[PDB]
């Protein structure tokens, strides 16, 4: 079993006895200690490398010395703005992945500062098997599948649908995710299918109850007219039978 | 528009 080294454990005993005392928590000499926290949490966590033995014997450790440490440990971001959840997403470590969501104190939907959640992430990550993807759902039930970016206000949902992902996009269905919502420049998931051509994925969204087919972007483009423009006449015909 | 252009993994995880 893994254990804390004598410099982290100190820094993590310092962090329990001030964890409740905000502005000591925010002082200068106690960045030192945090910077420590930060440093070897990062480095167990959030590498492709990382081992989840470790990841989960580190946690344990932490909740050992406070459920608060633990908390306040897990949730740290880097100067991306990441948390072990989004390195971990990144990575398709889910057995980490599980281990952050089951310590039950983790903030899924912390942006990081390219403006991303961890769902968003796991949007795009390799899934290689259908037990991952159960983490994957997992993750999506934890947090807000309608969380916009604040780059251009998409949605996991958008991201997944760009990509071609029918599994992706058939899990955050499942997972409750809205097929309306519209990002920054108004298009929908919808629209963003039309654009690429993914007849599937078109059918998918069209099968879900309250499909909107006939939202407009912020220039009056709909579904069935991006369709045809980006040459994809058989999505059109699908999008006209369905509005029709 | 967003809706046509590509996003990688690495510009979800750096900015």
């Amino acid at each position: 079993r893994y254990e804390l080294s004598e410099k982290m454990l100190s820094a993590c005993n310092l962090l329990k006895y001030n964890i409740k005392d905000p502005k000591a928590l925010a002082s200068k000499d106690m960045r030192i200690c945090l910077n420590t926290l930060q440093h070897d949490w990062f480095r167990v966590s959030s590498q492709k490398s990382a081992v989840p033995a470790m990841v989960g014997d580190y946690i344990a450790a932490f909740e050992a010395v406070s459920p608060d440490v633990l908390r306040y440990i897990i949730n740290m971001a880097d100067g991306n703005g990441n948390t072990a959840l989004h390195y971990s997403v990144s990575h398709s470590n889910f057995q980490i992945v599980k281990l952050l969501l089951d310590a039950d104190v983790c903030n899924v939907d912390h942006q990081n500062k390219a403006g991303y959640t961890p769902i968003m992430l796991a949007a795009l990550a390799a899934v290689e098997a259908e037990k991952d993807m159960q983490v994957v759902e997992e993750l999506f039930s934890c947090g807000d599948v309608n969380a916009k970016a604040s780059q251009a206000g998409q949605t996991a949902l958008m991201l997944a649908v760009s990509h071609g992902r029918i599994d992706m996009v058939k899990g955050l269905l499942a997972c409750g995710a809205d097929v309306n919502i519209q990002d920054d420049e108004g298009s929908t998931a919808l629209m963003c299918a039309s654009e690429h051509g993914h007849v599937e994925i078109v059918k998918l969204l069209l099968a879900q109850p309250g499909c909107n087919g006939h939202l407009e972007d912020n220039d009056g483009s709909t579904a069935l007219s991006i369709a045809l423009e980006a040459g994809h006449k058989d999505i059109a015909v699908l999008l006209y039978a369905h509005l029709n | 528009k967003a809706r046509r252009r590509t996003t990688t993994q690495m510009e979800l995880l750096y900015a």
